[PDB]
This record gives C-alpha cells, structure tokens and sequence, in this order.
C-alpha cells in the first residue's frame, strides 16, 4: 500500500433531516486555504449534489438544509476531497449514500390495477387476434371480411358462414368506470352493430351503443345487456345515417353516470343517455363488439377499435 | 452444518431409508401404464 | 416474558398459560427449545436448468411441533392430578388450539398429538413431583390463524347487488367461504388479483361466476379452498351437477382487496349472503406489510 | 407498428429510454410464455346423464394441488392410459367411489385435464380405480383410457351399410381413395352403422351438400370431420380393407406410410366450444367425440418438408422421389429452397408450427434448458419383402 | 378386493372355500357401509422360517376377479394360453389343398 | 472491515447493510461462517478410460448459501419490529439482492429462501432483543454479476454495417443479447472465439447468422443464453418460426474481444441495435483478467 | 437404549443392509410361480 | 447347470466348444459322486471396466437346456416366436373361397 | 457419424477374437444408443450375432424358379442325411437369393 | 483400522450408496438382451 488512498465509508441520509457531518469525524491538520467539497453522484457519474465544507484549522464541517439533499437517492454515491492550498484535490472517503428514515414504497411504485389503459385494433392482418373473445355464439364466430370491391380496409364481424349474430368482448379489462371508444365504422348494408362499455366478465350486462342501418331504420339506439346477443333500447332512437368510415366516439362519463355517442368531430352528443341501472365498478368494465344481421352478409362493421381509460 | 450430513445425504440419494418394494411397484405401474392400453381384449 | 404468551385451549376446553404472564398457574410450564413453531415449514421445488437447477415452485409443509412441558406441584396428588388433566387436554382424532399474543394480536395453531407423549423422568414422578412430558404435536394446516371476518348482507328486493370489502393483511393467500341462501340466481366475484396461475391473470381480473338457479330449501356453501366441495347444498341436491364446468379458482393474495361484487336475480323472497374470510399468517407474530 | 422514429420521438430524443421500452414489451411478451408455460392444469370429471339422453354432464372438478400424482400421455395414434391419485378424502374420490353402487348414475365417466386454457386436452373414458394402501394410507388410483380406444371396439364388417346377420356381402370391405379421406371415410361409414344406419348413404359422406339439414346427429357421441372426395389434398392414396377388423387396426399401417395423424377433441359446449366442418356440427351435444385425420409432418407434400440439418444452417428441405413402381421412395434435396412462409407466421400470438414449415429444433449442450436421456439410431435390415399367399 | 388374513379368526378353507361367496369392506371414505360380496378367486398359504426374515403361515385371499387389475405379466401369459389354443384350433380347421 | 461491504436488497426495495462500513445500522449483521458464497459450485464429469477416467465436462451447480445473520435492538420492541422488517425482505417466489462491494466493484446476487428460516434461541426471543436467523438461501444463476455493457447503434441508411467492441474481463463465458429495430434484415456475428464446444473451433471463426426479414413494427429481442427464447418480437409475431431452426450458438468467451460486425439491409427507414454483454464473474470479487 | 440406534433402524426398514439382487430374484420367483403354470406347453 | 468359471484351468472356446458334451458336479448331499452330462448350450464373456463395478473378462457356461427352468421372459418370447411363425403358416395355407 | 455419412454403407460387422482369433464373435450392428448416466454420455452398441442370417433367409416352395410366377408344389420337402438336407436347404435358399 | 468402517461397509455390500435406477436398468438390460434377438420381427 504504497499510495494514499480513501476510506470507504456510508453517509446517512434522512427525510426532512438537516444533512450534517460533525466537525470531530473530519480531524486532521488543516492549513488556512484548505477547501473542502463532497460530490453525489449517481450509477451513470451524473453530478447529482456538490457541497462545501467548513474547514477550521483542525476539523471539517458539513451542515446542508433538507432540501438540498432531499434529491440524493440511496445508492448514490458520495465522494468526499480536501484540498490543500496550491495543491490538487486528494479524496479521503468515498462509498454510498443509505437513506435512514420511514421507506414508502407505495410513494414510488405504481399497481397494475392503478394505471389507464389504452388498446387497439386494426384488423388489417385478416385475421381475429388472440385479444378478442368471441361470446354468444362460441368459439369461431367472428371473422374478418376484406371489403376488396370498394376501397376500404378488413373489417371485424360475426362468420357469415355459421353465424349471422356474434359478441366479441376484448380480452382485458379496463381500469376505470369512465371509458372513451373511438371506432371507425363502414356501412356495407343493412344489419345492427352494437359497441359495449362497463360490461361484466361474461357480458350479461352492460350499456351500449347501437347503430342500425336498413332500408329506411338508419338510426342510433342506447342499451343495455340482457345477455351478450340481446339487449333492450332504452329511451328514444336518434335518426342516423352511416356512411364508409364513419368515426363514432362512445363516451361514458361515470360521475356524470351518463353515456353519450358523439359523430365524427362534433361537440355535441349524437345520441345521450343517464341514470341506467347497470352494475358499475370493479368486475364491470368490460368492452366489446356485437353485431346482428338478417342475411348472411356484413352490415355495419368496425375497421378500426380504440379504447382508452377516462372521458 | 448441512454439508457433511443428512443434508448432503439427500444428494447422495437412497443410501439412507428408501424401500425396494415401493420401487418396484411404480416401476411395475409405469410399465402397465405403457403397455395395458395396446394388450388385447381376448 | 410480557412481550408473549402462550396458551392453550385442550379437546376439553381447558385452558392453559404456558409462558408470559400467568404461567404456571394451572401447574404446567413451558420448556425451552421448542421446534418448527414460529415460521411455517417450505419447501422450494428445484428442476434441472442450464445454469444447474431452475426454481420449479414451492409446497407447504404440515408444522411438526416438537416441544416440552413441566407439570409441576408441591405434592404427588395434586401433581398426578395435574398432570392427568394436561394429558386430557390432547387427543390424536380431535385438535386443541395453541394461541400466542403479541401486541400483533392474538393468533392460534389447531394441533393434534402427532404421537404419544414422552413424560417423566427415569424414576417414578411421584419422588419430584415435578416432571417435564415432551410432546409432538402436529398442524395438518401449518399457517397461523386469527378470527376470520365475517360480512352479513340481507336484501328483501328481487335483485339486488352489494359490494363486499375485502382485503388480505396476511402474507399468505386465503380462501373465501359464501354462504348464500335460496331460492335466487347468484352472481359472486372470482377475481384474479393479479394471480397468474391459469394465465389469466389479467383476464380474470373482474371475472364473476354465476351460481346455477337455486330452488326453495337449497340454500349452499361455497367454498373456494382445494380442501373443501366447492358447491354443497343443505339439503344433499347435487347443485354443483347444473353448474356446466366451472369453478371459483382464485384466492385472495396478500397485500390486495377491494369491494368484490355480489349479485342476486330472481328472488322472490329477497336473500341473504355472508362471507367468511379467513385471516392466516405464517409467523406467530409479524408487523403488518404492505 | 410502433416504428423507431416514433418510438424516439415517444421518448423525446433518448435511445436509451427507447430501447428499454422495446425491452419492457420483449420481457412483457417473455413472461405471457413463461406464465403460459407454468399454468396448472384443469382437471375435470363429466358423467353421462342419469335419464339416459346426451350431453355429458358435469360432476366436478380436481384441483391440482388437491391431486397427489397424475400422469397423462399424448401418443401418436396409439391409445394411452391417463393415471391420477386423489385423497379417499377428496370430494370427487368419493363420488368415484360410491358411483359403482349408485343406482341412480351412470356408470361412465370421462376425465377432461386441459392445459394452456384448453388448448391442449387429454380426454378420456374411466378404465377402473383402486383404493391402494400406503402404510395404512388409503388413496384412490383412477386410470382413465384416452378417447382414440374408441376406435379399438369401432369394427368394419364387410357391408357397414346392411344388416349383419343376414347377409355380410362381398367377403370384404374395400375402399380406396385419397388417405386421409379414406381413412375418416372408414370411420364415419361404421359410426353412422352403429348409430343405426337410420338414413340413406350419399356417395360422399363429407359432400356436405348430399345431407338433408333437417335431419338431427344430436344423439351421436362420435363425429368424423374431413374434406369430400375431390376437395381431399392427400398426394397419395390408400386402399383400407377389412373383414370384421378394428378400425384402428385397419388404418394403422395407411396412418404409418402416410404419416398421418388422428386428431381427437372432446367438444364441451358447455364452455363455449363449437365445431363445424362435418355433418350435424352444429347440434352437437356437451362432451361428444370429434375425429380428424391431419397432415402434420407434410412428408408426402409436393413441396416437400425438412427432413434432416445442421445447428449452423438450419433445417434442409427435401422432397419424396418414387422409383419404379412406387414401392421405393427416396429424398432429393431442393438446392435454391423458396417456399413461402404460412400467412400464420406473421399473425400475433401465433406459436404453432406448421406441416409446411417446420421450425421447433431442440439444441443440447453444457448449457442446455432440457435432457436429452437417449437417442438411438439403427439402420435398416432386409433388403426385400414378399408378401403373398393364396392368389 | 386383496386381503391378507394375519391372526383374523377367519378359517380359510374351513370357513370359506374357494369358488365360495364372501362379502367384504374397505374403510375408505363413501363406502363404509357398502360390502363387495364376490365368490372366493384365489386363497394363498405362504410361510418363511428363514433366521432374516421370517413370516408365520399366512393366509391371503383374493375375492373376485378382473381383467383390468391383473397384472401385465399374468395378462400376457393368459392371452398367450389363449392364443395358442386358438392357433391350435385353426390350424385343425384347416382344410386340405 | 472498510474492504468489503455486503447489503441486501430485499424483494420489498429494503436496505440492508450486513458487513462492512456501517453494518447493522438497520438491526441486523452477518454472522460468521457464510457457506457456498464465493467460488461458484461446479461438478466435473468423468468417463471411463484406460488410464482411469478421462475428463468429459464441467457443469455448474447452483448456489445453496447458508448463512446467520443476527438481528438486535434495545428494546423488545423494536427489535420485534426489526425481526419483521428481516422477514418482508425475504420471499420463496421472488429473489432479493445480494450485493459485495469491494475495490473490484460492486457484484450482485439474486437469492431466495430455499426453506423456512430458522429464528431465535431456545428461549423466547423478547429476552435477549438480540437473536440470530438462520438463512438457507439459493442462487438458481449461480455466477455474481456487474451491469452489462450496452452499446447502440442507430442509422438511417437502407443498408449499413458497423462494428461494436466487446470483451470479456470475467472468468466465465457470457451470453450478448440485442435490440434489434423493424423493419431490416440483420446479420449477427455468432463468433465461436475459438471455442471447441461444437468441434468447430475454427471452422467458426466469423459466423455470423442472418435473422429473418422483419416486417414493419416487429421490434425483436435476440437473446444468446440459453434460459431464455432467442428470438421474441414485442408485437407477439412469431419471428423464430420464420428462422429455419437457426440459432446463435456461441458465448463470449473469457479472455476473448474483437469488433463483432453487425450488418443491416433492407431497411427503408434505417433501423437501430443496441448490444448487452453481460458481466458474469464466479466470485464476488476478483482482479480482471486478462 | 433400543429406541434411537439399530433397533429403530430395524423399524425403518430396509434402509441399512439389504441387497437388490435377491429382491429382484424373489420377485421374479413370484412373478414366474403366477405365471408359469398358465403358459402353454407349445 | 449353470457354471461360472472365474479362475478355473478351463478355457472356453478351447478346452470345451459350443454343442459339445461335459459333465459337471454339484457339492451337494447325495450327488455329489453323480455327474450330469449335458452338451454345452451357451457361454457368455462379459467384463465391466467400469470405476464403480469393475469385473474382468469372465466366462459362464450354461450346460443343457430346459424350458421348466428358463425365465418367464425368454419363454414367452420363445413361445411368441413360435406363434407368430405358426401364424404365418396357417396363413399362408389358407384356402380362398 | 455413421447415419449421416453419405459416403458410407449403413451396415457395420464386429469381430472379437479370443485366443489370437480361435474364438470368435462376429456379427452386424443391431444398433447403438448415447446414453447419459450423470451428465456424463456414452455409447451402448447393440451387435446380432451372424446366425440372425438365418431368420432372414427363407425357403420358397419351389426355390428353383421365379418367385411372383409359379411356386410348385404347395411345399417344398427335402429329405436325407441330417447335415446334407439341412445344409443343402441353407445352400439352394442361398443360391436363389444370390 | 479398515476392518470395522467402510472397508467393511464394502464388504456389507450395497448397504449405504447404491440407487435403484441403474440397478433395475441394467436387469432390464440383461432381459432385453436375452429376449431382443429371438423376438419377432411382426
């Protein structure tokens, strides 16, 4: 050990506590000049804290507010130089910052349960996805259809070749009561498409929006689920005509208790709806698709699925 | 104080306490397993 | 110690303080170098990997409790009738309870006499009149309980729904109990917590498992632990035959809990649901985590 | 399609930021696999319905810590016997138990045991149980024979489509046509005889516009499902011959030189599953029995497969060649290999492998995440055969 | 059912005889009450007077028979007996060309 | 002493200080006798041969760390309060860190409870206040590691090529992982550094292995080691389905360093790659070797 | 004195000194005694 | 009769081949002065250089033939061979109709 | 590296001479297997002694003449010395499969 | 010195470390070379 070195050695850090190190730790033989300074730095070498030490003519003092080093992470790690004058500056302790002080953990982590969700879907790939369950008629009911004639993208129906109804509900849950859905939509003929908000695990209940399209019934319905291929209107129907990529925003506000359909970039509600007796919270929020046609031939279809947490 | 007894016994395996006739019961169990399901029923 | 104490409450109902204040009262003391009391017995299972072994799982162990007591008296009568009540406070069939409070509380083991006690000395008792009985006791559920919570929600409506709060302040999970009445079409929650054992952790975060339709007089328990039939009627129908392949499969995993849902349809007379929610801990005593 | 400038701009600027997102959604994916991979089977008991009608109706289910040991095996074509311990304890133990002096059961019971949320099924029929004795411990040993034994007490007698004990003509049955057809065709033929041989044959049984919709296969417990004559895309054919033969036994050796594969599935309608493709499909009831004959190894394909490789290069495709008369077949490697990959290879969350395009290789070393117990290797042994008789 | 007659005041032999009826339980949970009554199968009289092990003569009945739970051994040598016999049978059926 | 410091992080994100500068500042040192924590356990393999046996390989073993740690405080309490807070950092399901810190730098191990611990004296632990646990922890990756070297290289040309420098300072061989942005085709080096493990030492001196051509927004994760699929893609596509039984099958060997060529076509956009080498030592603290 | 030395391995049975080559033959004895008389001659 | 010669003057192959006759002695009472005669059926040369089991290479002879004595296994593989080719020929001699 | 060897016969015969090749055990390779005690690999490999040759050849009815066009009579008898007839049916049944 | 330890547990035979799956391997093993080559090719 033929070279002076440093000390390893751990700092103490506390939470609306005056960060000091006592003059008696910091002996030595001071000559006037002599400058002392303590840097924190991070794992990357990032200069998180610089400060200056009190040097008497035989100790060191460090005296820091709270607020200084309220932003030293434990871990952080410090590095402690005396500086002779007209000399370069000679490190006499180095380690790490350990914070002593009441841990909140739930301060810094964020649950899974507490976080906004926001989920897509496109269609494009012609093919279902694992993300969609399909419900009420079982397991390959929905299909995708290309719609190659006009110049349009894949939509998501039911399969035309079994079924002429289908649920899809989307695999995972929302986080929050209030919900916003964004779905662009074609008019390929006539039929009954139904997107569903705060349904439960198996969509027995929710509430919804219905846009139906026909040779003279194009109008847009509020529901609510009496299973996932039956519903019941609630209030009056709104007239409605769907064009080819229609974009409908769904929007259930929960401490308004109100859901309403706005079309395209209007401010105003399309179609509004209040005080409907469904089951809402934790286990009721639930999304997803229905459609029902009389032939065996797409109606109104989704191209494109947004859902995203809050209104 | 695990290495050097019973707990590096369990390493070495089935030196200490472990039964013949267990043994060649579930030996017998695998083979019927495997070959019941293809004897005919004659 | 008045930071501890030991009692126990025997097949018969007896009650005994074996240590903290109190002790030796009844005569019987506990002994030092008591075994597998305080953390419940694991086992971590170990699979072949390419870095030696990968961790496979773990399985609990039945607690194997290997203590001693000293019954003790300043005459032979008095000692021998002591000490035939200490042995009339255990069975082998029936469990007696084994409670430590702490200022954690106050939680109990159910421990029955794994085999049969060693006591006395090598001379005849009756020269000391004080003699230590070892026992090994044994706890088929190895995790420490306190009273489960108990919720009671009446409705006279035809359909009704309730929120029940629930939460999970031990380290282990645990398994809920309803006990709904009849007749009337129950819907009750099943939520995963986060728990991916079915890789539907997420799936199944808000999932809810309508009952079968329940006739009059069939009212049912349903429990969700392994141990028990999920479905049992009172009346011996087999409930759980109309039921098409479903399960309540998810316990509540420590540090969650929120307000799971219960639904009733169709009750004519209204209904009732209570729900057992048992607390189970690892340790004697522990500082509540979260 | 989240690109790579619209990652970074996402993250203001920061490569590093990006790329730890990139590494969050990569480990996010790794761990759906692995919870995937390690989720606990479901293992459920089904009986038939005490009335007499169809539908298999469900009696319970097992927990898998509740279990103390099970075995199940997936072979192919071959029957396996499915094996679980239970507690006498245990719930369903003692339904098991009790049902053979129940009067008012049925006294089959089917085990369904589903893995990765039903994808993966082992579902069969009760072959016995034993209360075994372990040091005074009792426990209940319930073997179980996988659904393809059904094919052992399914027999083809000389004409499916008459009466047996009057006239069984000509001295065998005959079919020939493309194998997988063939073989299903087989099946289908004895299982609509020992239904009943209520309505009248079509020509092809899989021309599903030769049934009439009005007539009802809800009472059927199995079903065959398999393309028409013409629309079957088997290279080669078969020629299935029996006289009073087990189905099994008779498609075993077209099943080997086609390396074909049955496919059974147990369709539980009662958790939502539908099936489609064959006749009454769509009035099946709870727990009825579905066949398919598959390609899986795509070794007679006209593309050909991969048949041999090397860990430095991958697998290397080959394709059959015949020689004189066809008995012989040989493999001739494609040189400039251009097959396309299967559209299923480019859809999220596939993880199948595909007939066409094997890609599952298994790598041993000293760092390997498997053990290899043995492989052995043997080469062929008589140059030629005579088969023959009476002529 | 496997039983083993240890110092049971069960006689075989003199209180049953084999091909005769017999009832018996298993303590096993649901079937207390039931009693299996098969006709006697098989009765075993074994002894061993070796110093290492030694075994008094013990008695072990087996009441009914099955197929299933034999063992694969016996399973295969009976259908061997089987087959043989039938191979017999054919091969004198065969009629002369 | 000042020249090594021990900590453990616990699955709760506890601080611990066990040995060295400030040690039990928390409550709890380190016992003595630490068991299975330096040298990374390996078995050798042995065939039979002429002269005796004949060497057939190595294979490491995981990680079985017995050690006592000794929790205290002057009130029972408090020490009470410690003893729990010890007992949060530890889990069967998930690992806590153990962290050396010497002039070498700082290692990490990732350990869990093999089995229950073991607490206290014969007598009531409230006594003393000052109690010792036994820990029989595991390291299923049995090797110390430092944080990887990372590297990254963006472009935006349709068809580049660059060359990152790697070298590997520890005693044991590890695994390269990239980040590979979509779409591209990339070519990989697989470099055997000389290593005869496929008896192809030479023969694969400049491998390098061409991944399949990755369609727009299938950002993937090239993983070498073995515990782990090779190719995951972010979006969920199957992208090694579409690698004809490819693989990268070599590790940077110990001693061995060179600028690895990693090459990008079909790109319109120009794509990005980012390198992870690990660093994996078999003792918490050694001189680089050379 | 017994409880807890060869008297007590004695309960455990099988765990000291026991060779397999005599259980493997005694349980081929049995097997063949089941067995034999049922084959055929042939 | 089962013979294993482990250091014995006699050299198999040699002294005694395959097919040919030897008599052999069993120190047993009231045989002892008898010698059974039986051409010999098989001879084994198995070793083991294994560290664990080490056994160098040593001779056993099996003298005449048995089929009370011969295990359960090769007598219903023996058995099995012999059906099958039965099999074939009553096949084969089976008369079309 | 035998079955992937395209240079190579599939076929392998074993020798093992005893007393410098007075004795001998000649046969072809049935097959072998790697197997693994302990992480540690070996090869088992499986010989058929050379009488097996005799369960592959086998005697026509009429071994003379073509196979597939006429086989006369139903069997073929062959009587005589025991060593003669037995190696004189080895001999003609390998003089037709040559 | 050896006589009264392991050097007689060797003598003992097969008392402490011996397992019972390559014991009943290799009976396999003996079996299967005895039965394999006289077994039908069918």
């Amino acid at each position: 050990m033929l070279s002076t070195g440093p000390i390893m050695e751990t700092l103490t850090l506390t939470v609306g506590s005056a960060f000091e190190i006592p003059g008696w730790k910091l002996r030595g033989e001071y000559p006037a000049g002599t400058t002392s300074h303590l840097v924190f730095t991070d794992a990357a070498g990032g200069t998180l804290g610089e400060f200056e030490g009190t040097v008497s003519a035989k100790e060191i003092h460090y005296l820091q507010a709270p607020d200084d080093v309220k932003n030293i992470p434990h871990g952080a790690n410090f590095q402690l130089f005396v500086t002779y004058p007209s000399m370069q500056p000679q490190c006499l302790y180095f380690g790490t910052a350990i914070r002593k002080e009441p841990r909140y953990p739930l301060s810094t982590v964020v649950s899974p349960e507490d976080s906004a969700v926001q989920y897509k879907a496109n269609f494009v790939g012609q093919y279902i996805g694992p993300m969609w369950k399909p419900m009420g008629n079982g397991w390959g009911s929905l299909g995708i259809h290309t719609h190659a004639l006009i110049s349009e993208a894949p939509s998501m129906g039911p399969n035309y070749s079994l079924f002429s109804s289908a649920a899809a509900r989307w695999l995972w849950s929302m986080n929050m009561d209030s919900v916003t859905i964004v779905v662009r939509v074609l008019n390929v003929g006539a039929g009954k498409f139904n997107v569903i908000v705060c349904a439960d695990y198996q969509m027995q209940t929710y509430l919804g929006i219905q846009f139906e399209t026909g040779i003279s019934n194009n109008k847009v319905h509020v529901i609510t689920g009496d299973g996932p291929l039956n519903w019941g209107y609630q209030g009056d129907a709104v007239n409605n005509t769907t064009a080819n990529g229609d974009v409908y925003t769904i929007k259930y506000n929960d401490l308004l208790d109100t859901i309403s359909c706005y079309k395209g970039t209007s401010l105003t509600p399309l179609i509004e709806a209040s005080g409907l007796d469904v089951p809402h919270g934790e286990g009721f929020r639930y999304t997803g698709l229905a459609w029902n046609t009389a032939l065996l031939s797409p109606g109104v279809e989704p191209t494109a699925w947004e859902a995203k947490d809050g209104v | 104080s695990s290495g050097g007894g019973p707990a590096v016994v369990n390493n070495y395996g089935d030196i200490h306490t472990a039964n013949y006739d267990e043994f060649y019961k579930g030996q017998q169990r695998r083979e019927a397993q495997q070959q019941a399901p293809i004897l005919p029923v004659r | 110690t008045d930071f501890l104490k030991i009692e126990l409450i025997g097949r018969d109902g007896s009650h005994w303080v074996l240590s903290g204040p109190g002790m030796g009262q009844q005569g019987v003391t506990l002994n030092p170098n008591l075994q597998q009391f305080y953390d419940a017995p694991v086992k971590t299972l170990y699979v072949p990997g390419p870095f030696g072994e990968e961790y496979a799982g773990k399985r609990v162990q039945r607690r194997e409790i290997v203590f001693s007591v000293q019954a003790y008296d300043e005459d032979p009568d008095t000692w021998s009738t002591v000490d035939s009540l200490w042995r009339w406070a255990w069975d082998y069939d029936e469990e007696s309870e084994l409670r430590v409070s702490t200022s954690d509380g106050t939680r109990f083991l159910k421990v029955r006499l794994m085999e049969e006690p060693k006591p006395y000395y090598e001379k005849d008792p009756h020269i000391t009149a004080d003699n230590p009985i070892v026992m090994t006791v044994t706890a088929t559920f190895p995790y420490w309980q306190d009273e489960p919570e108990e919720l009671i929600w009446t409705t006279l409506s035809t359909e009704d729904m309730t929120r029940f709060p629930v939460r999970n302040d031990g380290d282990v999970p645990v398994w809920l109990k309803w006990t709904l009445t009849a007749p009337g079409l129950w819907i009750l929650p099943d939520f995963s917590w986060g728990n991916d054992m079915y890789s539907r952790g997420r799936e199944d975060l808000g999932r809810t498992v309508a009952m079968p339709e329940l006739v009059a007089g069939e009212h049912v328990s349903v429990d969700s632990d392994p141990r028990v039939q999920t479905l049992i009627a009172v009346n011996g129908m087999p409930t759980q035959n109309r039921w098409k392949g479903n399960d309540l499969l998810y316990p509540l995993m420590p540090g969650k809990g929120a307000e799971i849902p219960v639904q009733l349809k169709n009750a004519p007379e209204g209904g009732a649901c209570k729900l057992t929610r048992p607390r189970w801990y690892s340790r004697p005593w522990s500082r509540p985590g979260v | 399609a989240n690109n790579w400038t619209d990652i970074l701009a996402a993250s203001d600027g920061d490569e590093w930021a990006a790329f730890k997102t990139i590494e969050a959604q990569a480990d996010e994916v790794r761990a759906g696999h692995q919870a995937l991979r390690r989720a606990k089977p479901l293992i459920r008991l089904w009986m038939n319905n005490p009335d007499g009608s169809e539908g298999l109706v469900y009696v319970g289910r097992v927990d898998y810590d509740d279990t103390i040991r099970g075995s199940f095996p997936f072979k192919n074509n071959t029957p396996s016997q499915g094996v679980l311990e239970l507690r006498d304890d245990n719930y369903l133990a003692v339904w098991l138990k009790q049902l053979p002096n129940n009067p008012e059961l049925k006294k089959n019971v089917v085990i369904t045991v589903d893995f990765y949320g039903g994808k993966k099924r082992w579902s069969g029929l009760l072959d016995k149980w034993t209360i075994k004795s372990k040091e005074h411990v009792k426990y209940l040993e319930v073997t179980f024979n996988d659904d393809l034994t059904m094919l052992q007490y399914l027999l083809c007698p000389p004409n499916p489509a008459l009466p047996i004990p009057v006239l069984q003509f000509p001295r065998i049955f005959g079919i020939a046509g493309p194998a997988k057809w063939a073989i299903s065709t087989l099946i289908f033929i004895n299982l609509f005889r020992v239904q009943g041989n209520l309505w009248t044959l079509p020509d092809d049984p899989f021309n599903l516009e030769s049934w009439d919709d009005i007539l009802d296969w809800s009472d059927w417990q199995c079903f065959v499902k398999s393309n028409s004559f013409l629309l079957d895309d088997s290279s080669v054919w078969t020629f299935l011959s029996s006289r009073m033969n087990p189905v099994d036994s008779i498609i075993a050796d077209a099943l080997d030189d086609a390396q074909l594969t049955i496919t059974y599935r147990r369709v539980l309608t009662d958790d939502g599953e539908t099936a489609e493709g064959f006749p009454g499909a769509h009035g099946i009831k709870n727990g009825a029995l579905v066949f398919e004959i598959v390609d899986n190894s795509n070794a007679t394909a006209l593309e050909g497969t991969f048949f041999s490789g090397t860990i430095v290069d991958g697998f290397a495709r080959s394709v059959l060649l015949y020689g004189g008369g066809f008995v012989e077949d040989t493999l001739s490697v494609v040189s400039d290999d251009q097959t396309l990959q299967p559209d299923e290879y480019y859809q999220s969350g596939w993880l199948a492998t595909m007939a066409k395009m094997p890609w599952l290789v298994v790598r041993d070393n000293e760092w390997t995440p498997i053990e290899s117990s043995d492989l052995s290797w043997g080469p062929a042994k008589n140059v030629s055969v005579i088969v023959g008789g009476d002529n | 059912h496997l039983m083993a007659l240890h110092d049971s005041w069960i006689i075989p032999g003199l209180h049953i005889d084999i091909g005769q009826r017999m009832g018996s339980t298993v303590n096993s949970k649901g079937v207390e009450n039931i009693v299996w009554v098969n006709q006697l199968e098989e009765m075993t009289a074994a002894w061993d007077n070796s110093a290492g092990q030694t075994m008094p003569l013990s008695w072990v009945l087996k009441a009914g028979k099955s197929d299933r739970a034999m063992s694969i051994g016996e399973r295969v040598a009976r259908l061997a007996k089987k087959m043989s016999e039938a191979l017999n049978n054919v091969g004198v059926h065969i009629v002369q060309s």
